[PDB]
């Protein structure tokens, strides 16, 4: 229409919501060891995943934000860090890693009294444009048979790696819950692609089961009104 | 053009078709390829091939294909369907860009290991698809149109054409390495006659891309 | 410092907000962008598409789907009623839902413009008959046979034409109907098959669009 | 107190929350703020949402817009 | 080439040349990769074939 | 004061970002700039210097490196491979780690261009023979001889030019290949060393850059 604008690809995809979900409790064994991480899935949630695969060839930014709070939701003065880790960067492994203070890895000190602050992540696939569907061998490698290393994590695709952790050598005595959303600013896609309908089986795997449901049977007969 | 008496006899009364009102481009002849005769039966439920890996067995060029690395061509692809007068069925031809092979796992538990070389080598004649109405890859069969495609009615028409050019998933593109398309044909309405007449439609598709390239490296 | 105070409600966070934000890399530098034969501007022009439309639903076997999208069709029925496509209303269930045009106005609350049908019939070539298509608006009672259907916007078809029928709605935004009556009986030659299979097409005009979205999912 | 808030507009097509940990909390297309109380209040504006041109407070015919006028409708 | 066949029948058929010196043909295929002829049925007996050279 | 609330956010602490502080000395004058021979630019030119490569790794005592760095050549050995220089990945650990290309590029993730080499020879004023240089292309399986190379992008060694040999990489972005071996055995006239050493160079071409930087560091 005349105006078109929440109509257009970017109104079709301008919208913030649910994305990650991380908790830190005090004390259990989700994380006995004070931190936790988080790889970016977006294929996790069916609601967003269903939209991507309508076309096959897309290019997306996104930003990223973070909320502290405790389970009953009250405020408490600690300090929380989030990093970007790029592909080539090592995950930490330990609390007291050495990839905390590493200076290539971007890292920003927040404090969580302040309402909640906003990050953004600029275009890091090194191809034109992200392919949800590589039609071909997950690994880049030039073995065709064993386990490699790289197998999951392909530089062709991932998009990068999130760390959380509370800074301070004097222990923590807070609980923690955390809750992550992402929006994007820039979408543009070229081809499409036949929307997928039928149930998932796998997480990011487009593989089904064997058990056939239809997406609608309400219609009785044709005769029928 | 004849490997010693191969002079057939071919329509000149072919349905131009064009992509998107779009030419191929140049880098970024003459030989008709020849497929094996598809039957076409009351029961059948289509067909899938995927290229250019399967391509290259087929084709004078296309067993030379083997060994040539990149592609730098157009496609005119036809498809001949050749019936009575009397006849009666429907057929659907598409090309599905980046079209990926779903894989079944069944079984008591929902898990494979690496997809094994039987499914990924189903042979220069082609397969069958176990559920067409998923295209054995959960994808809806109702929604292939979007997609370019010809519509083939045997009261209407006998053959039908179609060209697409090169979409790769890098500006820099390996044939040899990533797989680009693949050709799906599907019955939509099934095929009847009358008792005693012939059972068997014959179904050829020929393609004429101009030319690939070698590449190679060295260490 | 400068003297300025700010009305309150200066850090509320709602999606809709137009903000832009510090890049976490200032320094790197984007991938050029190329030019690929695909391209997307908008949903009006995905819904500018030609799909196709299922009527049958008597069968729910697996390996019976593909009668479903279709309708049979035989010489015997004659001067009465062959399919009755379901009420027009895309978002809900009913015929709509299996096409795209339907599923993307799922993701959209309400929608006004005008839509139209093409008829295709995969007859022999030695058939001949005739068919009548029916329209009725919104409001008026359900069609009792060929006749009254005929007092209103009625399609027939010529078999002198293969595929040339086609429908066009002025306007749809409770719902109207559309059925298929049989206008002659079937004749038929002999030797020749007594019985076919009819399949249908849809898509929308150009002035159709939608308005609001909706947050909708189902599966999974 | 330290405690945060929660404020959604609801259209008349989405479904309106059930439970406290309903899905419908989570759900993108339904715009949602985080605001913290201890922030002097905030506040936001709707648009012209009515389909139609104008807002009539009397509607002289039916309550409902469907072609039942017999039973009692969801709607 | 003329063909002889009813108004209402159709069908495919191909014609094969060999050169000289090669190998006898296996089948379709082999055959193909040199100078052949495709019958064509939309064409009653327009299929002739010409050897550039015998000796 | 004046009326207008920043959206939520504000005291995010990134490095990425380009602000602005106020100095600590507000009076003090910086002194003069001057004019210095030395100047540099970007990493680029850094790279378009020449630099020597290692092949031999054998021994590894400490009076023993300098073997290391150059490799020998004898006459004994003929019609055959006399040295073959690992895959072509500067950024992994092998024969580029050595040179400065390669230690530079390992502080960043990945890079695309061309590379080229070039190639010195230390025999005799008397001396004389012919060798090969080969090179293979990725996915291409291991050379077997002297003829398998050859089918592919080969130099061929003349004794008449003391170092114009020289090779060029056309591309490189799952690792390439590049071996030396014996065209015709090696001829030296009497009076003369039996032995000869053998050493290379290698830099960069204008196209090579690098992309996005990686956060690397192994000692200390």
């Amino acid at each position: 229409s005349h105006s078109t604008a929440e109509t257009t690809l970017d109104s079709f995809f301008s919208r913030a919501g649910l994305v990650g979900e991380i908790d830190l409790p005090l004390e259990g064994t989700t994380n006995p060891n004070g931190y936790a991480n988080w790889d970016i899935d977006i294929t996790g949630y069916a609601q967003m995943r269903r939209k991507v695969e309508l076309f096959t060839y897309m290019r997306f930014d996104a930003e990223f934000t973070f909320v502290a709070c405790t389970p009953t939701g009250q405020v408490v003065p600690q300090l929380l860090q989030y990093m970007f880790v790029p592909p080539g960067a090592p995950e930490p492994d330990s609390r007291e890693s050495l990839a905390w203070q590493t200076a290539t890895n971007p890292s920003v000190f927040v404090k969580l009294s302040d309402p909640p602050a906003q990050v953004s992540v600029p275009f890091m696939s090194p191809a034109s444009a992200y392919q949800w569907f590589y039609d071909g061998y997950p690994t880049f490698g030039e073995h065709k048979q064993e386990k490699d290393l790289e197998y999951g994590a392909c530089p062709n695709n991932m998009m990068g790696t999130f760390s959380v952790r509370t800074v301070g050598t004097s222990k923590s005595k807070y609980p923690l819950v955390i809750r992550i959303y992402m929006r994007m600013k820039h979408v543009r896609a070229w081809i499409p692609r036949p929307m997928r309908n039928q149930n998932y089986l796998f997480k990011a795997n487009p593989n089904y089961a064997g058990n056939f449901i239809k997406p609608t049977g309400a219609s009785r007969t044709a005769i029928t009104t | 053009l004849t490997i010693g008496n191969s002079t057939i006899t071919t329509q000149e009364a072919a349905n131009i078709i064009v992509g998107y009102g779009e030419w191929p481009s140049y880098c970024s002849v003459n030989r008709f390829y020849t497929l094996d005769t598809k039957l076409w039966e009351k029961s059948s439920k289509g067909w899938y091939w995927k290229f250019p890996d399967v391509l290259t067995e087929t084709g004078v060029f296309g067993q030379n294909a083997q060994f040539h690395y990149l592609y730098r061509s157009g496609f005119c692809i036809h498809v001949q369907c050749n019936a009575s007068k009397f006849h009666q069925g429907a057929l659907l031809v598409a090309v599905l860009p980046e079209y990926v092979i779903g894989t079944v796992a069944g079984g008591t538990g929902t898990e494979d290991s690496h997809p094994p070389y039987k499914q990924t080598q189903p042979g220069a004649d082609g397969f069958e698809l176990q559920h067409p109405y998923v295209l054995d890859a959960g994808i809806p069969i109702s929604q292939l149109t979007v997609c370019p495609h010809q519509w083939i009615n045997l009261r209407t028409n006998n053959c039908a054409t179609i060209i697409v050019p090169y979409i790769n998933a890098l500006p820099f593109d390996s044939a040899l390495n990533h797989c680009n398309f693949g050709l799906l044909v599907v019955p939509i309405s099934p095929l009847d006659y009358d008792q005693g007449a012939t059972p068997v439609i014959p179904i050829t598709i020929t393609l004429a891309p101009m030319c690939s390239e070698f590449a190679g490296l060295r260490q | 410092g400068f003297p300025t105070e700010l009305k309150p409600g200066t850090n509320q966070f709602l999606t809709t907000d137009d903000g832009v934000s510090a890049p976490i890399l200032p320094n790197f530098h984007p991938t050029p962008c190329i030019h690929i034969p695909g391209e997307v501007r908008n949903l009006l022009e995905l819904c500018q598409v030609e799909t196709i439309l299922e009527v049958n639903n008597v069968p729910t076997n697996a390996t019976s789907l593909m009668e479903r999208l279709r309708f049979p069709v035989s010489a015997q029925a004659g001067k009465g009623e062959l399919c009755a496509v379901f009420r027009a209303d895309p978002g809900r269930s009913g015929p709509w839902q299996s096409t795209l045009l339907g599923q993307l106005c799922g993701y959209y609350t309400q929608w006004s413009g005008s839509l139209e049908v093409t008829f295709m019939f995969t007859g022999s070539f030695m058939a001949t008959g005739k068919m009548l298509i029916a329209y009725t608006p919104p409001g008026g009672p359900l069609p009792k046979d060929r006749a009254t259907a005929m007092l209103g916007t009625h399609v027939i078809w010529d078999f002198g034409l293969q595929s040339s029928v086609t429908l066009v709605i002025p306007w749809i935004s409770t719902t109207g109907l559309v059925s298929i009556w049989y206008q002659t009986n079937y004749v038929v030659p002999i030797g020749a098959p007594n019985t076919a299979y009819i399949i249908a097409l849809a898509a929308a005009q150009k002035n159709f669009t939608m308005q609001l979205c909706k947050d909708a999912s189902d599966i999974l």
